[PDB]
């Protein structure tokens, strides 16, 4: 029914520039405000800016004031977030949301504004100061294939920037028992992550286990065979 | 604004109340999905205990296990502010972690740094103490942890602790141990360098 689709997110160097679009399908702007709300990876929701498309009113979070502007092209029923002077903290998924509006409801009754009833799926902004692909090291199996129970094994993917990285096992054949952990920011300023899986000990040495790591910002994919140690 | 319970464990069909310090809205977001509006100012029902605002779920259905965000429109300046967010997790029985320890790979050692990885697999509840020992000296400041979301099927967590050493330090020492403690029990996996 109601559709809101955001586009434009991408990689951008600090002090750079980006512009997002929010296409609307199924309702009328002017009777619905548009809001940009961003979610930093692992964090919660932070309002960015809002706009009343029919009347062109704008309001900005203080952390954004004087850096981003928001606009709407009434012709195509699409709202725009132009972002400038970007700094590392601006990395987020940028949702666009709508909320019922009224000239009077807006001017005198903003505290009692109706909720944001539709949200898009979001568009990702990654500010990067470098592009570094990952190193991938085997976490070699915890058992010796005679151990006779369950073994764990994995891939350490480290020293890459920026996020994200995606991991699969045996090109996606192996998904049961896989755990891919959220990345951590190390003190070098590079992300590191681990992906592990449990398998039957008896299968080690018969079944091959390959993790597949894909770092779209560096256009790099690494395939690592994880072998038993001795 | 501040949301009180921060995290909460509850079971299906339970009375659930998270609070939030004249009008607010509540939003439900599940991982990897977008926020969905719940109610403004159904098993969901709002209230206004004193100055603070309250949301209550009556028969918690399996779809309601998610994170909840308080939200308000500030009249002055036409602002919007959000709550820090409260997460409702599935209670289940306690489940001990399968604990595994991984020496650094030989390839990594060539480069001059040694990562040692400890794994806590498929356990509940979430709180656990993980401690590294190198030749019986407890490590401080050189480790980082990461925890998965609650698995949709068996409702448990997995956790990784990663100890980072220079290759020179790693080759000075012999026993590497990962000790994980939960309540009245501790489990310690270990290895000698070189087997
Ligand atoms: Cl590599
Ligand atoms: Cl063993
Ligand atoms: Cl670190
Ligand atoms: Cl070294
Ligand atoms: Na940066
Ligand atoms: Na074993
Ligand atoms: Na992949
Ligand atoms: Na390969
Ligand atoms: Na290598
Ligand atoms: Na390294
Ligand atoms: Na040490």
């Amino acid at each position: 029914e109601v559709q809101l689709v955001e586009s434009g997110g991408g990689l951008v160097q600090p002090g750079g520039s980006l512009r997002l679009s929010c296409a609307a399908s199924g309702f009328d702007s002017g009777a619905y405000l548009r809001h940009w709300v961003r979610q930093a990876p692992g964090k919660g929701l932070e309002w960015v800016a809002s706009i009343y498309p029919s009347y062109g009113y704008t309001s900005y979070a203080d952390s954004v004031k004087g850096r981003f502007t928001i606009s709407a092209d009434t012709s195509k029923n699409t709202a725009y977030l132009q972002m400038n002077s970007l700094r590392a903290e601006d990395t987020a998924v940028y949702y666009c949301a709508r909320s019922a509006a009224s000239y009077y409801g807006y001017w005198h009754w903003y505290h009692f504004s109706p909720g944001m009833d539709y949200w898009g799926q979001g568009t990702l902004v990654t500010v990067f100061n470098q592009i570094k692909g990952p190193s991938v090291f085997p976490l070699a199996p915890s058992s010796k294939s005679t151990s006779g129970g369950t073994a764990a094994l994995g891939c350490l993917v480290k020293d890459y920037f920026p996020e994200p990285v995606t991991v699969s096992w045996n090109s996606g054949a192996l998904t049961s028992g896989v755990h891919t952990f959220p990345a951590v920011l190390q003190s070098s300023g590079l992300y590191s992550l681990s992906s592990v899986v449990t398998v039957p000990s008896s299968s080690l040495g018969t079944q091959t286990y390959i993790c597949n790591v894909n770092h779209k910002p560096s256009n790099t994919k690494v395939d690592k065979k994880v072998e038993p140690k001795s | 604004m501040t949301q009180s319970p921060s995290s909460l464990s509850a079971s299906v069909g339970d009375r659930v109340t998270i609070t939030c310090r004249s009008a607010v809205a509540w939003y439900q977001q599940k991982p990897g999905k977008a926020p969905k509006l719940l109610i403004y100012s159904s098993r969901f029902s709002g209230s206004r205990s004193g100055t603070d605002f309250t949301l209550t779920i009556s028969s918690l259905q399996p779809e309601d296990f998610a994170t909840y965000y308080c939200q308000q429109y500030v009249s002055g300046g036409w602002l919007i502010t959000f709550g820090q967010g409260t997460k409702v997790e599935i209670k289940r029985t306690v489940a001990a972690p399968s604990v595994f320890i991984f020496p650094p790979s030989d390839s990594q050692l060539k480069s001059g740094t040694a990562s040692v990885v400890c794994l806590l697999n498929n356990f509940y509840p979430r709180e656990a103490k993980v401690s590294w020992y190198v030749d019986n000296a407890l490590q401080s400041g050189n480790s980082q942890e990461s925890v998965t979301e609650q698995d949709s099927k068996d409702s448990t967590y997995s956790l990784s602790s990663t100890l980072t050493l220079s290759k020179a330090d790693y080759e000075k020492h012999k026993v590497y141990a990962c000790e994980v403690t939960q309540g009245t029990t501790s489990v310690t996996k270990s290895f000698n360098r070189g087997e």
